[PDB]
RNA sequence: GGACUCGGUGAAAUUGAAUUGGCUGUAAAGAUGCGGCCUACCCGUAGCAGGACGAAAAGACCCCGUGGAGCUUUACUAUA
RNA sequence: AAGCGAGUUGUCUGGUAGGGGAGCGUUCAGUCCGCGGAGAAGCCAUACCGGAAGGAGUGGUGGAGCCGACUGAAGUGCGGAUGCCGGCAUGAGUAACGAUAAAAGAAGUGAGAAUCUUCUUCGCCGUAAGGACAAGGGUUCCUGGGGAAGGGUCGUCCGCCC
RNA sequence: GUCCGGGAGUGAGGCUGCGAGAGCUAACUUCCGUAGCCGAGAGGGAAACAACCCAGACCAUCAGCUAAGGUCCCUAAAUGA
RNA sequence: UUUAGGAGUGAAAAGCUAACCGAACCUGGAGAUAGCUAGUUCUCCCCGAAAUGUAUUGAGGUACAGCCUCGGAUGUUGACC
RNA sequence: AGCGCAUAGUACCGUGAGGGAAAGGUGAAAAGAACCCCGGGAGGGGAGUGAAAGAGAACCUGAAACCGUGGACUUACAAGCAGUCAUGGCACCUUAUGCGUGUUAUGGCGUGCCUAUUGAAGCAUGAGCCGGCGACUUAGACCUGACGUGCGAGCUUAAGU
């Protein structure tokens, strides 16, 4: 029992913006190892999300949790939520603009890869317990 | 390119250098229009009617304050123009005296000024 | 008014005998429990089936002249040496390693049989080593 | 070692560059035959 | 020069069963010796800088 | 020095679709989804070739085609 | 006022080249009183009917129109033509980073620094992989500056870009 | 029983019966005609499987019987005389 | 730097003219035309086949006739017994 | 889509005359935006702007193979690309009405479509998918013929007004 007639509204008056919000596309790494520092944190933030990712024999906290923390940086007072909550309900990304650029190979008629890219995705609004 | 000027209008209102009106169209029909330039070939305007709020930034130039007056948006001329009175009969017509610069005499009801 | 699949619940089947093998109903009365004794409400489709209590049947011995031999066979594809046919009396080493092997020919098609081969279960040894399988032990001397 | 053509064109000057088919007067028509026969700009000047 | 080319494919179904016999091996073990807590197999902090004793640096 | 620990990049030839084991048989007879039977706890990666009638251009060896081109001979005949 | 059948008996067979025959609907056009702001047209889904194709009940979302019966017109309808482009692909994260002609580090910096910078130690060429003239690229060289992207890691280095 | 016409097809089949032809009466080789069959429709029997015994359908009913095939089981049906 | 296209070069291979010359490329003449062959789009109600003969520098090419549908028709002429 | 050009026949392909793109769209109007955060920045917060910012400073609505996660349910001891029904099995009950919605161990068994093929179900071939193009017609007294109509003594071209 929120809002249906007049459509003019939902335009006009809203507010807002879009609770949450971080993702700074790009990531360069394919959307199917994005997910991959994602499916593993399914619970506690920079808590028991962090060193689970900022600690792991490799790189992937660089841009994979210092932007996934951009959203805090927003959430800090730009965005709702609080500290000691937070939650991020799943998790979810695809592709994006590339840039053609190649380097010969050999054999053939012509040789065609893509440099590839994704959208990172990091959200933090609405949530659940308290 | 911002599309809002409202050049689709067509360039043949007549308007120029003082000059007191009211205003329609909705938004306020509280606001006497007045004074102004105009923008022959596009045309640009505001007047009081509508209350922006756009804040500048402060560098080191000589800005530093903001504002929040005196901006633009859009809405042209087609409110409510002309008739020293208020309402009814045109005024596009003209003296036989030549002087298009600012020929003076309008309709039945209308004015030399 | 149908049936329903106990899932393991209602069954009460009856320890086979072994008391003396014999020569028509003995690789056929594999049946007459398995698929249906009596039947309390055997749901077809899946399968259903009893504790087929096999006993010793060492007393197994076959047709007369035409004893050590049978239709022995192994399929691997290859026939230039596999599909060792022993004889009965050749391949008399297991004689509990075949005999219930009497139901390659009641199975459903494609599992259900292919699941009773627990039932069977070896044993040749005359009521003793009953470790394998504790619970039934009702009888009921065979027609 | 030698490809199939390398640098220096003096024979797309006086022979087969801007004017030079005059010389050829059936070839003003073929130096015309892009120019004011059909679309196009030129090939001798980009 | 070219060996029996891809044909038939491998996407869904498959390709699934894949992320279980790796995966990651799941951790959390040990939590440092004394203060805070990291210590990794059995590797002394950075904070306190100690297994049990003098090492390391804030 | 490559095959294995780790960070980034990762394409092409190709291709209906895989709960993609086998026999013996059957089928326009070279069957793994067919027959009848036996059989495996499911998955990952290293490595190997029997395997899909392996891949590529719809054999160009050949024949069919009142196809072409190419050379020769006193082939019918033009012709400097 | 454009032709239509129960009551019934055989046929109502299944049909590949084919004969007679009905339509669903989109675009163009006729008549537009029109249908839509509670918003239709764009689209996503719910067991009414239809010979099939399809027509139906409602929101969702979306933003300005849209189709109708009687009608004629139109490049009127395969996913499928080893087609063509545009995008997503998978071979798959393996093979590979390039001629296998050694490198460690102090320190500058700062966002952390292993490949920059001030530098002691090592080694490969040095009839060379030196420097000038020849063709070429035209912006290489600098005062230097920033990662979007490129240099097939990337980087605070370029002769990227100003 | 009875012709004129708008327009087909694509010409290169297979098998059992009926008999020969080339033929160690051999060949889902090859020539022929004559019923059927598959090129244009499914099954039981036949292990499943184009011509073989029975049978060619308007869509819907977990209603009946006939022929083949079967009357021990895996999936029907008297180890009845 | 002239030679060039149906010519030159040439150590003869029948090699090359600019990564294939059994006679260069590009704009142009026609799409070489094609009985070859891939295909030729939404959903249907009742009917229905030939690889037999005649023709062919003619054969899986094509023509026609028995062989299908439809308009008209054939007032006793049907096939079985 | 339409000429390739709705501001490009850019760069160029390159041995040479000679061959060339792909690509449009925010609302009327940008008002394309001051003000504290992680960060190098790109990218993301507050909040006005915005009638309407799930237009959104590579921008209408925005269906889809591939691709992003969870969940009500089943599943590694069960075997066939797939199938349809079949008793069960967890869920739901937009009408207690032992009646269904989202489904599956398993059973009968059962082999794909296109489509040049006598002929198969094939391993005979064509096919990873998405979006479109998707052809015997168009002018021609070229002609024959169904139906409706004009007439029985019948019907018209060239353009002149």
């Amino acid at each position: 029992e929120q809002t249906f007639r007049n459509k003019k509204q939902r335009k006009q008056q809203v507010k807002l913006r879009k609770p949450g919000f971080a993702v700074a596309k790009y990531v360069r790494m394919s959307p199917r190892k994005v997910r991959l520092v994602v499916d593993v944190i399914r619970g506690k933030s920079v808590q028991d999300a962090e060193d689970l990712l900022r600690f792991i024999p490799r790189s992937a906290s660089e841009p994979v949790a210092k932007v996934l923390n951009s959203a805090k940086a927003n959430a800090l007072h730009n965005d709702e939520m609080l500290e000691d909550r937070l939650f991020v309900k799943e998790a979810y990304v695809d592709a994006g603009p590339t840039l053609k650029r190649l380097i010969p190979r050999a054999r053939g008629s012509a040789n065609i890869i893509k440099k590839r890219t994704s959208h990172i995705t990091i959200i933090v609004a609405e949530k659940g317990n308290k | 390119p911002r599309p809002s000027a409202g050049s689709h209008h067509n360039d043949k209102l007549h308007f120029k250098k003082g000059d007191t009106v009211i205003v329609l169209s909705g938004k306020h029909k509280g606001q006497t229009g007045k004074v102004l330039l105009a923008l022959p070939r596009d045309q640009k305007v505001v007047v009081e009617g509508v209350n922006v709020i756009t804040k500048n930034v402060k560098p080191s130039m000589t800005n530093p304050q903001g504002g929040q007056e005196q901006r633009e948006l859009a809405l042209h001329a087609s409110k409510v123009a002309l008739v020293d009175p208020e309402t009814g009969k045109a005024t596009r017509v003209r003296k036989q005296i030549v002087d298009g610069k600012k020929v003076r005499v309008a309709v039945a009801s209308g004015k030399t000024i | 008014v149908k049936t329903y699949i106990p899932k393991n619940d209602e069954q009460n089947w009856v320890v086979v005998d072994a008391s003396g093998v014999p020569l028509g109903r003995l690789a056929t009365l594999i049946a007459s429990r398995i698929r249906g004794k009596h039947r309390p409400d055997f749901t077809p489709n899946m399968i259903q089936g009893d504790f087929v209590v096999v006993i010793n049947a060492a007393q197994v011995a076959l047709t007369g002249k035409k004893l050590d031999d049978k239709v022995y066979t192994r399929y691997t594809g290859y026939q230039g040496g596999l599909k060792t046919e022993t004889a009965r009396e050749a391949l008399s080493k297991h004689p509990e390693r075949v005999i219930e092997h009497a139901v390659f020919g009641m199975l459903p098609k494609g599992r259900q049989g292919r699941a009773m081969h627990t039932r069977l279960k070896v044993y040749a040894g005359e009521t003793h080593p009953h470790s394998a399988q504790k619970p039934q032990v009702l009888k009921t001397q065979p027609l | 070692m030698k490809r199939t053509y390398q640098p220096n064109n003096r024979k797309r000057a006086k022979t087969h560059g801007f004017r030079a088919r005059m010389k050829t007067k059936s070839g003003r028509n073929i130096l015309a035959r892009r120019r004011a026969k059909g679309r196009h700009q030129l090939t001798v000047s980009d | 020069a070219k060996h029996p080319v891809p044909k038939k494919k491998t996407s869904k179904s498959k390709r699934d069963m894949r992320r279980s016999h790796h995966a990651l091996t799941a951790p959390n073990l040990t939590e440092c010796p004394q203060c805070h807590g990291k210590k990794l197999s059995h590797h002394i902090c950075p904070n306190c800088g100690y297994y049990d004793g003098r090492q390391v640096l804030a």
